[PDB]
Protein backbone atom coordinates (compact mmCIF):
# COMPACT_ATOMS: atom_id res chain seq x y z
CA UNK A 1 0.00 0.00 0.00
CA UNK A 2 2.93 2.38 0.57
CA UNK A 3 4.19 1.64 -2.94
CA UNK A 4 0.68 2.27 -4.28
CA UNK A 5 0.52 5.56 -2.37
CA UNK A 6 3.86 6.91 -3.58
CA UNK A 7 3.09 5.70 -7.11
CA UNK A 8 -0.23 7.55 -7.30
CA UNK A 9 1.62 10.50 -5.76
CA UNK A 10 4.14 10.36 -8.61
CA UNK A 11 1.59 9.54 -11.33
CA UNK A 12 -2.04 8.44 -11.21
CA UNK A 13 -2.84 4.81 -11.97
CA UNK A 14 -5.11 5.80 -14.86
CA UNK A 15 -2.31 7.87 -16.42
CA UNK A 16 0.16 4.98 -16.08
CA UNK A 17 -2.07 2.06 -17.14
CA UNK A 18 -2.97 3.55 -20.54
CA UNK A 19 0.55 3.09 -21.93
CA UNK A 20 1.44 -0.18 -23.68
CA UNK A 21 4.88 -1.36 -22.57
CA UNK A 22 6.24 -4.80 -21.60
CA UNK A 23 5.80 -5.93 -18.01
CA UNK A 24 9.18 -7.66 -17.57
CA UNK A 25 11.51 -6.04 -15.06
CA UNK A 26 14.75 -6.45 -17.03
CA UNK A 27 13.67 -4.25 -19.95
CA UNK A 28 12.25 -1.70 -17.51
CA UNK A 29 15.57 -1.51 -15.67
CA UNK A 30 17.47 -1.27 -18.96
CA UNK A 31 15.25 1.57 -20.18
CA UNK A 32 15.72 3.32 -16.83
CA UNK A 33 19.50 3.01 -17.14
CA UNK A 34 19.33 4.30 -20.72
CA UNK A 35 17.24 7.35 -19.86
CA UNK A 36 19.43 8.09 -16.83
CA UNK A 37 22.53 8.02 -19.04
CA UNK A 38 20.72 10.23 -21.56
CA UNK A 39 19.68 12.81 -18.96
CA UNK A 40 23.20 12.75 -17.50
CA UNK A 41 24.69 13.47 -20.93
CA UNK A 42 22.09 16.21 -21.46
CA UNK A 43 23.03 17.80 -18.12
CA UNK A 44 26.74 17.64 -18.94
CA UNK A 45 26.09 19.27 -22.32
CA UNK A 46 24.01 22.17 -20.96
CA UNK A 47 21.88 22.65 -17.87
CA UNK A 48 20.83 25.02 -15.09
CA UNK A 49 18.46 25.06 -12.12
CA UNK A 50 14.89 23.83 -12.52
CA UNK A 51 13.36 27.30 -12.13
CA UNK A 52 15.85 28.73 -14.63
CA UNK A 53 15.00 25.95 -17.10
CA UNK A 54 11.27 26.60 -16.65
CA UNK A 55 11.75 30.34 -17.20
CA UNK A 56 13.94 29.76 -20.26
CA UNK A 57 11.35 27.35 -21.73
CA UNK A 58 9.17 30.45 -22.20
CA UNK A 59 11.81 33.17 -22.68
CA UNK A 60 13.74 31.48 -25.49
CA UNK A 61 10.53 30.15 -27.06
CA UNK A 62 9.18 33.71 -27.26
CA UNK A 63 12.55 34.83 -28.62
CA UNK A 64 12.36 32.23 -31.39
CA UNK A 65 8.70 33.07 -32.04
CA UNK A 66 9.41 36.77 -32.57
CA UNK A 67 12.54 35.94 -34.57
CA UNK A 68 10.71 33.61 -36.95
CA UNK A 69 7.85 36.12 -37.24
CA UNK A 70 10.27 38.86 -38.28
CA UNK A 71 11.97 36.34 -40.57
CA UNK A 72 8.73 35.45 -42.37
CA UNK A 73 7.83 39.14 -42.61
CA UNK A 74 11.16 40.14 -44.15
CA UNK A 75 11.01 37.10 -46.45
CA UNK A 76 7.59 37.99 -47.85
CA UNK A 77 8.68 41.64 -48.10
CA UNK A 78 11.78 40.60 -50.06
CA UNK A 79 9.71 38.38 -52.36
CA UNK A 80 7.20 41.16 -53.05
CA UNK A 81 10.06 43.61 -53.65
CA UNK A 82 11.75 41.14 -56.02
CA UNK A 83 8.67 40.54 -58.16
CA UNK A 84 7.89 44.28 -58.11
CA UNK A 85 11.43 45.00 -59.31
CA UNK A 86 11.05 42.40 -62.06
CA UNK A 87 7.79 43.99 -63.20
CA UNK A 88 9.45 47.41 -62.99
CA UNK A 89 12.33 46.23 -65.19
CA UNK A 90 9.84 44.83 -67.71
CA UNK A 91 7.90 48.10 -67.76
CA UNK A 92 11.17 50.03 -68.08
CA UNK A 93 12.20 47.94 -71.09
CA UNK A 94 8.77 48.50 -72.65
CA UNK A 95 8.97 52.26 -72.06
CA UNK A 96 12.52 52.25 -73.45
CA UNK A 97 11.56 50.52 -76.70
CA UNK B 1 5.43 62.64 -46.99
CA UNK B 2 3.44 60.07 -45.01
CA UNK B 3 6.45 57.74 -45.06
CA UNK B 4 8.82 60.54 -44.01
CA UNK B 5 6.51 61.47 -41.12
CA UNK B 6 5.82 57.87 -40.05
CA UNK B 7 9.33 56.42 -40.20
CA UNK B 8 9.81 57.63 -36.61
CA UNK B 9 6.69 55.78 -35.46
CA UNK B 10 7.80 52.69 -37.40
CA UNK B 11 11.18 52.78 -35.64
CA UNK B 12 9.63 53.39 -32.21
CA UNK B 13 6.76 50.88 -32.22
CA UNK B 14 8.94 48.43 -34.15
CA UNK B 15 5.93 47.30 -36.20
CA UNK B 16 6.92 46.98 -39.86
CA UNK B 17 3.30 46.41 -40.91
CA UNK B 18 3.16 50.08 -41.90
CA UNK B 19 5.96 49.42 -44.39
CA UNK B 20 4.10 46.32 -45.58
CA UNK B 21 0.94 48.35 -46.22
CA UNK B 22 3.06 50.96 -47.99
CA UNK B 23 4.60 48.27 -50.22
CA UNK B 24 1.15 46.83 -50.96
CA UNK B 25 -0.16 50.28 -51.92
CA UNK B 26 2.92 50.84 -54.09
CA UNK B 27 2.32 47.52 -55.87
CA UNK B 28 -1.35 48.40 -56.39
CA UNK B 29 -0.45 51.83 -57.79
CA UNK B 30 2.10 50.25 -60.13
CA UNK B 31 -0.55 47.76 -61.27
CA UNK B 32 -2.87 50.66 -62.11
CA UNK B 33 0.06 52.28 -63.93
CA UNK B 34 0.65 49.10 -65.98
CA UNK B 35 -0.48 49.95 -69.51
CA UNK B 36 0.65 53.60 -69.59
CA UNK B 37 4.25 54.77 -69.28
CA UNK B 38 5.10 56.95 -66.28
CA UNK B 39 8.75 57.63 -65.42
CA UNK B 40 8.07 60.31 -62.81
CA UNK B 41 6.98 57.93 -60.05
CA UNK B 42 9.94 55.56 -60.52
CA UNK B 43 12.28 57.81 -58.52
CA UNK B 44 9.74 58.05 -55.69
CA UNK B 45 9.32 54.26 -55.76
CA UNK B 46 13.09 53.79 -55.55
CA UNK B 47 13.32 56.24 -52.64
CA UNK B 48 10.47 54.51 -50.80
CA UNK B 49 11.93 51.04 -51.29
CA UNK B 50 15.46 52.08 -50.27
CA UNK B 51 14.11 53.83 -47.17
CA UNK B 52 12.05 50.77 -46.22
CA UNK B 53 14.99 48.42 -46.80
CA UNK B 54 17.48 50.49 -44.80
CA UNK B 55 14.95 51.02 -41.99
CA UNK B 56 14.27 47.28 -41.75
CA UNK B 57 17.94 46.30 -41.91
CA UNK B 58 18.79 48.86 -39.21
CA UNK B 59 15.86 48.08 -36.90
CA UNK B 60 16.68 44.36 -37.06
CA UNK B 61 20.16 45.02 -35.66
CA UNK B 62 18.94 47.71 -33.24
CA UNK B 63 16.21 45.39 -31.92
CA UNK B 64 16.67 43.64 -28.59
CA UNK B 65 18.68 40.44 -29.02
CA UNK B 66 16.67 38.87 -26.18
CA UNK B 67 12.99 39.04 -25.28
CA UNK B 68 13.67 40.62 -21.86
CA UNK B 69 17.40 41.40 -21.73
CA UNK B 70 18.21 44.48 -23.82
CA UNK B 71 21.72 43.79 -25.11
CA UNK B 72 23.66 47.08 -25.13
CA UNK B 73 26.11 46.29 -27.92
CA UNK B 74 28.41 48.61 -29.87
CA UNK B 75 25.48 49.61 -32.09
CA UNK B 76 23.58 51.00 -29.10
CA UNK B 77 26.81 52.70 -27.99
CA UNK B 78 27.33 54.51 -31.29
CA UNK B 79 23.61 55.36 -31.35
CA UNK B 80 23.77 56.94 -27.89
CA UNK B 81 26.99 58.70 -28.92
CA UNK B 82 25.39 60.18 -32.07
CA UNK B 83 22.04 61.15 -30.51
CA UNK B 84 22.69 64.91 -30.60
CA UNK B 85 20.04 66.56 -32.79
CA UNK B 86 20.40 70.18 -31.72
CA UNK B 87 20.68 71.78 -35.17
CA UNK B 88 20.22 69.28 -38.02
CA UNK B 89 16.51 68.88 -37.26
CA UNK B 90 15.76 71.35 -34.47
CA UNK B 91 17.28 74.33 -36.31
CA UNK B 92 17.92 73.27 -39.92
CA UNK B 93 14.37 71.99 -40.52
CA UNK B 94 12.68 73.59 -37.46
CA UNK B 95 11.00 70.29 -36.54
CA UNK B 96 10.82 68.75 -33.06
CA UNK B 97 10.75 64.95 -33.05
CA UNK B 98 8.54 63.23 -30.50
CA UNK B 99 10.02 61.54 -27.43
CA UNK B 100 7.17 59.12 -26.62
CA UNK B 101 6.63 55.62 -28.00
CA UNK C 1 38.24 -17.01 -38.05
CA UNK C 2 39.59 -13.51 -37.38
CA UNK C 3 36.88 -10.94 -36.59
CA UNK C 4 34.40 -13.09 -34.67
CA UNK C 5 37.32 -15.01 -33.14
CA UNK C 6 38.81 -11.85 -31.63
CA UNK C 7 35.30 -10.79 -30.61
CA UNK C 8 34.61 -14.07 -28.79
CA UNK C 9 38.05 -13.87 -27.16
CA UNK C 10 37.17 -10.40 -25.86
CA UNK C 11 33.82 -11.78 -24.69
CA UNK C 12 35.56 -14.59 -22.81
CA UNK C 13 37.80 -11.93 -21.27
CA UNK C 14 35.04 -9.37 -20.72
CA UNK C 15 31.56 -10.90 -20.67
CA UNK C 16 28.74 -8.82 -22.16
CA UNK C 17 25.20 -10.12 -21.66
CA UNK C 18 22.16 -9.26 -23.80
CA UNK C 19 21.66 -6.14 -21.66
CA UNK C 20 24.68 -4.25 -23.01
CA UNK C 21 23.88 -5.42 -26.55
CA UNK C 22 20.26 -4.27 -26.50
CA UNK C 23 21.42 -1.04 -24.83
CA UNK C 24 24.16 0.02 -27.28
CA UNK C 25 22.30 -0.52 -30.54
CA UNK C 26 20.70 2.87 -31.29
CA UNK C 27 21.54 4.95 -28.20
CA UNK C 28 25.25 5.66 -28.74
CA UNK C 29 24.25 7.29 -32.03
CA UNK C 30 21.24 9.02 -30.46
CA UNK C 31 23.77 10.84 -28.27
CA UNK C 32 25.06 12.57 -31.42
CA UNK C 33 21.50 12.95 -32.82
CA UNK C 34 21.92 9.92 -35.19
CA UNK C 35 21.20 11.94 -38.32
CA UNK C 36 19.79 9.26 -40.68
CA UNK C 37 23.18 7.45 -40.77
CA UNK C 38 24.15 9.81 -43.59
CA UNK C 39 26.77 8.24 -45.85
CA UNK C 40 26.13 10.41 -48.92
CA UNK C 41 27.00 13.32 -46.64
CA UNK C 42 30.31 11.55 -45.97
CA UNK C 43 30.94 11.12 -49.71
CA UNK C 44 30.16 14.76 -50.53
CA UNK C 45 32.33 15.88 -47.61
CA UNK C 46 35.16 13.72 -48.96
CA UNK C 47 34.80 15.26 -52.42
CA UNK C 48 34.72 18.77 -50.94
CA UNK C 49 37.81 17.93 -48.88
CA UNK C 50 39.54 16.76 -52.07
Amino acid sequence: QRQIQNACAFCSKERIENVDLPDTQEEIKRELDKVSRMIQKAEKSLGLSQEEVIALFEKCRNKYKEGQKKYMEIDEALNRLHNSLKARDQNYKNAEK
Amino acid sequence: SEMHKGRAQVTRTGDIGVAMDNLNAVDSLFNKVIGIKNNGLFAHDARAMVSISELAQISVRNLKFDDSRSMVNLENIVNSLKRYMLKEHFKLNNIAENRND
Amino acid sequence: EKLNKVAEKYEEEGNFNLSFVQDVLDKLESEIAMVNHDESAVTILDQVTA
